[PDB]
């Protein structure tokens, strides 16, 4: 089996797909149960009628995924169903190869559990697991469309790369030199999709009836209607009266998901008996917690502080090189104007002699990371990088995870 | 027409540098004064002589205030406090201005035309001197 | 304050070009002005410029093609330091003339 | 920002901060407390202020205007945005620029043949 | 106008300090025992950092049922005892075999497994790994991870030197209005307008 | 007397009271050392000189001028 399987394990969603296909198959990672007791599969959560009361229980914790039984069952569902995903199927997988993505700071023991489950249970001939930041230097192997932004202006892989990956679990700033991450300068940002969703549920709980019971509705609103302040919180606050969005609640008897309505857009003349929620301050207030934590009352340092500290732990020679090449991945970067705002706020704190450049790919950044992660398989270096099954049977289970796939060896 | 070069921006950190050598000329002085300047496009640190720093001390400049320093005449002018610091206090006397655009250093020339009689009147009445 | 709107944009200092010269007799003498004007340090800055122009042109004529280019200056170990050196000595080239 | 001052506290310089003070501006509709800005404290200590009088403090101008004692009653919200129209003749504009202080030359009649270039 | 002459007492007046001040009203007095004993026995303060971590984790949690269990995990991440910091700070299962059978009925529609098994030590370890039912706190309590490993994974990742770079922004607690910054009397909280003040006096003022 | 200054030494607390410091004036074709008197010690303090400098001293009135 020449083409391998590319599986990206996230906390919110796990993207799995073959190396031949251009786009990954999106499958949520979670187990949801209704108040009545009915439990539905992760991909079937979108099909249910009533989103009012839902309890989310997922195998992935904040740090890592502790339970491999539910995650293994999700793997059996995604990989073992030919009819659920068009054209995809696997009879066994003894000859197929797997490329996985795990957290950089993941515990070694849970990594042993992962290697034992994937190697022994799934009978994969060869598997190579690396964090998403390591596949970023391989973006230059193939030609693709990626948007470049200059903060100062008004083999195939590359050595110097700075990977800022925002995620549903948390945001990680990982410097990469010579295709290897530098783990002393890696910084962790506790801000993530969970803090934005919960924060929006608290703000909406003070402004209106408490929505904390419904996570999915607040998540959909946060995805659809949220935007980042292009200039500053003050300029966006003086314009909060001009820029406003009205969201109508989906009625369980009629519409499952609500629709965003702009007062400037007359395209929706249809009247309804439902009541509309006004959104003004929460639009630019929620995303601003990254740069300024003081709006959310949290004491966190902020993103740019972690960037400057990450550059502080690096050698003086590699600092101006890594600020010239920056790739942004994850779902939190899909918000509009966030890239240019981050490039400007970072440019203001950098010296005049140094020029900062940020390259954000067009479209969804997660799908981009999966695409480049699939292009890593086509690289001739993957043939030397992959580990054979017999070598894993010879060495102990702790050696494969501790040496080649572990962060402790690169420290 | 004459060309002038100006450094402008918000003051980040300014520190005096005193020489341990007495030199016999003075009892106490400073060798140089380093004042950092912040602007939207970039930041730069400058090395200044004690006189132009004494002018800054006359302007009563503090960390976080935008200043205007011209190289030709060596005059220092304080425009005002930076806009981001305005939220610090509820009531404030000082005006607030945004941070200046431009990297730090700027090169510009002034083509202003002036009649000869205006040179004569400006020549008759001096504007200079602090004398009572 | 309305008449204090931006001036030095289009304003000339007019005291830097010595058209105010009627104030020069108070603290300044004749022979000190003649000797002070005869002793000027000009032609030394031209030498300090010409000696650096060699180190500038040896980098420009050889590595100057890919040096200041942002493409080769994106990721390079050796070239980027040369770019910062050239852009460093250009500032010292114009500064001595100012 | 205008209103009655019930309580104003001002503290001497300490190592912790240059000066710490809190003034209480009470109005009929809203009553809030502001923490002074240093030189604001120099304006309150500059002219003696007694608690219980109605004053109007100018943020942009930086000076205090006392409208009476509590003679008047608080109208409403503390901070309000107002526009101030000033009617000034061409002569009054012309005299100020020709002199160091020209407004005195308006009243004193010493103006003495302003240059035509200024006009 | 300004009085050029000012009467002053030698003992009472000081140039240092300047002070001016003016059914049944009663000064608010807290009847709490732990508040009075706490008062008599005593850049951000450490307790406020604890409140920021507790509130950050309560806002981080997805479900109500998981809210009470989080402060134990956060207390394990901080290192301070759980009961003490949980009692001092006021904030604001997953797996079942039958449910697993229900999921087996969910994916039972289409599957292509081939069962093969042979008894081996690696298969015993396989059955031990597949069935875990262990919380992350249980893994943190295990000795399998090194102490330096835990320090590097948790304590060493956060930024030590830089607490703040960008300037601070203070906004109202209701609508976040920065145009009028006005602190409340009782709680010292900043309120922009009279409407946000009247809305603040009811729900959001605890110390009143 | 016009020339560039090399080094200026003035003793203060070694003994005291105008200890007769000596300064070295340099010209391109000539260099000499001059003894400094008490009144010249007092006069050199005004218009302070760090040396590394070109100054001119009047012979008749002892006036110090800094070029
Ligand atoms: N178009 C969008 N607008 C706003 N947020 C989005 C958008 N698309 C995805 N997200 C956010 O990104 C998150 C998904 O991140 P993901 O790529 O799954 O990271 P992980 O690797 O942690 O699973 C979701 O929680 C969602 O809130
Ligand atoms: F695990 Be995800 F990338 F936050
Ligand atoms: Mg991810
Ligand atoms: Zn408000
Ligand atoms: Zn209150």
């Amino acid at each position: 089996e020449t083409p391998p399987i590319v599986i990206d394990n996230g906390s919110y969603e796990i993207k799995f797909g073959p190396s031949t296909n251009k786009k990954p198959f999106r499958a949520l990672n979670a187990l949801a149960k209704d108040k009545f007791g009915t439990s539905y599969l992760s991909n079937h959560i979108k099909n249910i009628k009533d989103i009012s009361s839902i309890t989310f229980r997922r195998p992935h914790e904040l740090g890592q995924l502790t339970l491999w039984e539910l995650e293994s069952c999700i793997w059996d569902y995604c990989l073992f169903n030919p009819s659920e995903f068009d054209g995809f199927d696997l009879k066994e997988g003894k000859g197929h190869h797997l490329v996985a993505s795990e957290s950089c700071m993941t515990l070694p023991e849970l990594s042993k559990h992962a290697d034992q489950v994937i190697f022994e249970e799934y009978e994969f001939d060869s598997l190579f697991k690396s964090p998403v930041a390591v596949f970023v230097p391989f973006t230059k192997s193939y030609k693709g469309e990626m948007r470049t932004i200059s903060g100062k202006d008004e083999s195939d892989y590359h050595d110097f790369q700075l990977v800022i990956d925002s995620g549903f679990n948390c945001t990680w700033i990982i410097p990469v030199l010579k295709g290897i991450p530098y783990y002393k300068a890696v910084k962790k940002l506790d801000i993530g999709g969970r803090f934005l969703t919960g924060l929006l549920k608290e703000t909406l709980s003070f402004r209106h009836y408490n929505m904390m019971d419904e996570t999915i509705l607040v998540n959909n609103i946060k995805e659809q209607c949220l935007f980042v302040s292009p200039v500053s919180y003050f300029d966006s606050f003086k314009t909060k009266d001009k820029h406003a969005l009205e969201y109508v609640l989906p009625d369980f008897q009629t519409s499952f998901l609500g629709y965003v309505r702009n007062p400037r857009k007359e395209n929706v003349p249809l009247p309804e008996d439902a009541q509309i929620i006004t959104l003004t301050d929460e639009l630019f207030t929620i995303p601003e917690t990254f740069f300024h934590p003081e709006i959310s009352q949290i004491t966190k340092p902020g993103i740019v502080e972690a960037i400057l500290e990450s550059l502080s732990m690096l050698p003086e020679i590699v600092r101006p090189l890594m600020v010239g090449n920056i790739v942004c991945t994850g779902g939190n970067f899909n918000l509009p104007n966030f890239a240019q705002r981050l490039a400007a706020e970072l440019q203001r704190q950098l010296p005049t002699d140094w020029t900062c450049h940020v390259s954000v790919p067009e479209g969804d950044c997660a799908l981009f990371g999966w695409e480049v992660m699939s292009q890593f398989a086509k690289t001739d270096s993957y043939r030397k990088a992959r580990v054979t099954r017999e070598e894993y049977y010879e060495h102990g289970p702790d050696w494969c995870t501790k040496h080649r796939f572990g962060y402790q060896n690169w420290i | 027409k004459e060309t002038k070069e100006v450094y402008e921006g918000e003051v980040t950190e300014l520190t005096p540098e005193d020489a341990e050598n007495p030199l016999g000329g003075y009892g106490k002085t400073i060798s140089h004064v380093i004042v950092g300047l912040k602007s939207a496009k970039g930041t730069k640190t400058l090395r200044l002589d004690p006189t132009i720093y004494e002018s800054i001390q006359r302007e009563k400049v503090s960390i976080g205030d935008v200043i205007y320093i011209e190289a030709n005449t060596g005059a220092v002018k304080r425009v005002g406090r930076s806009d981001a610091y305005a939220t610090e206090f509820d009531l404030e006397t000082e005006e607030y201005v945004p941070l200046p655009k431009g990297e730090v250093h700027k090169k510009k020339e002034i083509v202003q035309d002036v009649t000869l009689h205006d040179l004569d009147v400006a020549n008759a009445r001096p504007q200079g001197g602090q004398d009572v | 304050k309305l008449f204090k709107k931006n001036n030095q944009v289009n304003r000339v200092d007019l005291d830097f070009l010595n058209l105010v010269f009627t104030l020069n007799d108070k603290d300044l003498t004749s022979y000190h002005a003649e000797e002070i004007s005869k002793l000027t340090c000009v032609k030394n800055f031209v030498e300090e410029v010409n000696k650096l122009r060699e180190t500038n042109k040896q980098l420009q004529e050889e590595f100057g093609e890919a040096s200041f280019l942002n493409f080769q200056d994106a990721n390079q170990y050796f070239k980027y330091s040369n770019k910062q050196k050239l852009e460093g000595t250009v500032d010292m080239l114009n500064f001595l003339k100012m | 920002i205008e209103g009655e001052v019930v309580e104003i506290q001002i503290d001497r310089s300490i190592t912790g901060g240059h000066k710490q003070g809190k003034l209480t501006i009470k109005t009929t509709d809203m009553e809030t407390i502001y923490e002074l800005g240093n030189k604001m404290i120099d304006g309150l200590t500059k002219e003696k202020v007694l608690a219980g009088d109605v004053i109007s403090i100018d943020k942009a101008s930086g000076k205090i205007t006392k409208l009476g004692r509590s003679v008047q009653c608080p109208e409403g919200e503390l901070q309000k945005r107002k526009t101030v129209v000033h009617t000034v003749s061409l002569h009054e504009i012309d005299v100020i620029n020709s002199r160091t202080q020209g407004f005195l030359a308006l009243f004193t009649g010493d103006t003495g043949e302003i240059r035509s270039e200024v006009r | 106008m300004k009085a050029l002459v000012e009467e002053i007492d030698k003992k009472t007046y000081n140039p240092d300090i300047y002070f001016t001040s003016l059914s049944r009203p009663v000064k608010r007095i807290n009847y709490s025992l732990a508040d009075l004993e706490a008062r008599l026995y005593t850049r951000y303060t450490q307790q406020e950092i604890l409140q920021s971590d507790r509130r950050f984790m309560e806002l981080n949690t997805e479900n109500f049922s998981d809210l009470p269990n989080v402060p134990t995990l956060l207390s394990d991440l901080t290192g301070v005892p759980r009961d003490r910091i949980e009692s001092t700070t006021k904030p604001i299962w997953v797996l079942k075999p039958e449910t697993l059978r229900e999921i087996q009925l969910s994916y039972k529609s289409t599957k292509l497994p081939k069962p093969k098994r042979k008894n081996t030590n690696r298969i015993v370890a396989l059955k031990k790994v597949l069935s875990s039912k262990r919380n992350l706190h249980s893994f943190l309590d295990s000795a399998l991870l090194n102490l330096m490993d835990k320090n590097v994974i948790y304590h060493n990742v956060y930024n030590k030197r830089y607490f703040k770079v960008l300037p601070l922004i203070t906004t109202c607690s209701i609508c976040g209005g920065y145009d009028s910054i006005s602190s409340c009397v009782n709680c010292g909280n900043k309120i922009c307008s009279v409407s946000c003040f009247k809305l603040h006096n009811e729900t959001r003022c605890r110390n009143r």
